[PDB]
């Protein structure tokens, strides 16, 4: 939901603030699910540099991108379009692992869904790195909305 | 069509798409495992005559061939190979390769229900007493198996259902096998008598064989009258084959060596042609009858039956139930659906009182000559 | 003695055969578990008494 009466979700954004392991971790969790429908660039602007900081065991930004994927879902965010284009392509900080590959990949895959010509840079973090998650998703940015078809 | 237009092109995308990477990538789940298990093996099954001691050398008759006293696999102790055990035999080497389990033929397994007949205790109106005991014979012992020990006793390990044709006995089978859980074996006596002499005996065994390896299973016999009920005898030896089959069922059903968690459900219309050896308790304890609904019952039967259709909410099934003295709950069903025709025969959604009244007078009365519920009451 | 006996006897394949006639003209015929009759002129390992149909 949004908050109806008591806005416990929004105040949480105060508690998120820290570039440390478990704090970010479940705050990333909290704020992912906070900012589905409460979506905010801040948490990005919080996590984006933490994402630029790129430390799963400390910055926790790995899974953050996924929580970030949980923020603007189904919308074109030119920033995240560029932002992870500015991180993943850049391979910010620690990234060697297929981790910061994929934490950022699927980060774009959620947010965009249904924008038409605006969703093109989602693959840029996703189908870039060759995995079983790669050459297929190339057209999955197309079905970025349907809910009733896929058996094909 | 625009939505439909979007539908077609969208589907064509995948169609177009799928062909793409198809070109790109051009067995091992199996061809490995196939070729893996190709260097594997076959082993002709064997039937052990028996082993010997001061050493092993197991003694065996295969099948289409003959007996070979032959060594056994190194991987199987000298115990886990009791007699009468279809084991597998290094084909050429002719030495016990691995052990196995027992035959049951393709007639006993063909009747293990797999699925389950949707017939909850909601459709079983007018039997607060019938199902009440049944649940004791079948439900409670199979599920909550504490009390019967906390106090130490035994439940009607088998139970009998009888009544004219149309009381709901087959629903109770279907009802039970539904909310039961155990293994519900549906075996009809029609199944039991075949052609060549002494053939049914194999069925009961298999039945009791398969009943056994699986603790807590419901054997159900609908139409037991078919298998065997009376023990005639004369200068013709007619219903002899079937009689034994009964004795077989009799014997294994409660005579020397316990049976186990094989609970037993028998369904008849004529509970009068049945051998005392069936009837007696031990074999068939709880004896349950399925009355021809009285007053409050049929109302539940009507309400249950009609509860699931578009009926006129003013009309009270009670009146109809009153005009139904002794008709089974089945006929009452021909009415509820009967109005359907009438209700459809004009053009209407909802039925009226008369729609039922007619049905009552249309089914019951008209289809009275037939009924057979009054000839089957005295079990003829 | 022990040597060859183990090779010939050690052969755990054993085709049981129900004796038939115990001709003493030391001869004796037998029908196999394969339903095959072979007149063995050397009852081999197995005393006469051991012998009977
Ligand atoms: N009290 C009842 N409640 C619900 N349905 C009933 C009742 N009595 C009879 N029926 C219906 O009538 C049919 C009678 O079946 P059953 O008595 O098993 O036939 P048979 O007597 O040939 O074994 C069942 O299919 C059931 O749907």
């Amino acid at each position: 939901v949004r908050n109806e009466c008591d806005p416990a979700l929004a105040l949480l954004s105060d508690y998120v603030l820290h570039n440390s392991n478990t704090m970010r971790l479940g705050s990333i969790f909290g704020l992912g699910l906070a900012y589905a429908g409460s979506n905010r660039e801040d948490v990005l602007t919080l996590l984006l540099p933490v994402m630029g900081d790129s430390k799963s065991s400390m910055e926790v930004a790995g899974v953050t991108a996924l929580a970030c994927g949980m923020i603007a879902v189904g919308s074109c965010n030119g920033d995240v379009t560029s932002t992870i284009l500015q991180t993943i392509m850049e391979k910010s900080e620690t990234e060697l692992k297929d981790t910061y590959a994929r934490w950022l990949p699927l980060g774009l895959g959620l947010n965009h869904l249904g924008k038409g010509e605006a969703i093109e840079a989602i693959l840029a973090a996703l189908e870039v790195v060759s995995e079983p998650f790669r050459s297929f998703a190339n057209t999955l940015v197309d079905v970025c909305a349907y809910a009733g078809s896929g058996n094909v | 069509q625009v939505e439909d237009d979007i539908q077609q092109l969208l589907k064509k995308i995948n169609e177009l798409t799928g062909i793409k990477e198809s070109d790109t990538g051009l067995l091992a789940a199996d061809k490995q495992t196939l070729q893996s298990e190709q260097p594997l093996q076959v082993a002709r099954c064997t039937k052990i005559i028996n082993a010997d001691s001061e050493d092993p050398k197991y003694i065996i008759n295969v099948k289409q061939f003959a007996k070979f006293v032959v060594d056994l696999s190194d991987q199987v102790a000298p115990t886990d190979i009791e007699e009468g055990m279809r084991v597998g035999v290094d084909r050429n080497k002719y030495q016990i390769h691995i052990p196995l389990p027992p035959k049951i033929d393709p007639t006993v397994t063909m009747m293990q229900v797999e699925e389950k007949p949707d017939v909850t205790y909601s459709d079983v109106g007018g039997c607060k007493e019938q199902i009440e005991k049944l649940r004791e014979v079948v439900e409670t012992p199979l599920l909550h198996p504490e009390r019967f020990v906390n106090l130490g006793i035994e439940p009607p390990k088998g139970v009998l259902l009888f009544g004219p044709p149309g009381t709901g006995k087959t629903l109770c089978a279907r009802a039970v096998a539904n909310r039961t859980d155990a293994c519900f074996i549906r075996v009809i006596g029609s199944e039991l008598v075949q052609k060549y002499v002494g053939e049914g005996a194999r069925m009961v065994r298999e039945l009791f064989e398969m009943a056994r390896t699986k603790k807590a299973c419901l054997i159900f016999f609908d139409e037991i009258d078919a298998i065997g009920g009376a023990r005639f005898d004369d200068g013709a030896g007619g219903d002899n084959e079937v009689q034994r089959t009964m004795l077989e069922l009799i014997n294994q059903l409660d005579g020397f060596d316990p049976r186990g968690n094989i609970k037993v459900l028998m369904a008849t219309n004529r509970p009068d042609t049945l051998d005392p050896a069936l009837m007696r308790p031990g074999r068939l304890d709880r004896k349950i009858e399925f009355s021809l609904p009285d007053l409050e019952g049929r109302t539940h039967i009507f309400k249950i039956h009609a509860r699931s259709m578009s009926v006129e909410r003013d009309i009270r099934f009670e009146l109809l139930a009153r005009l139904c003295p002794n008709s089974t709950g089945a006929e009452i069903r021909s009415v509820c659906t009967e109005a359907g025709m009438f209700a459809i025969r004009a053009r209407r959604k909802i039925a009226t009182e008369k729609d039922f009244l007619e049905a009552v007078n249309k089914v019951i009365k008209s289809y009275a000559k037939f009924s057979a519920t009054p000839r089957y009451m005295t079990y003829n | 003695e022990n040597s060859e006996k183990i090779k010939v006897n050690k052969t755990l394949p054993y085709l049981v055969s129900n004796v038939i006639e115990l001709l003493d003209v030391k001869c004796a015929v037998i029908k196999t578990s394969t339903r095959q009759t072979y007149f063995l002129p050397v009852i081999g390992l197995v005393d006469a008494e051991k012998l009977k149909p």
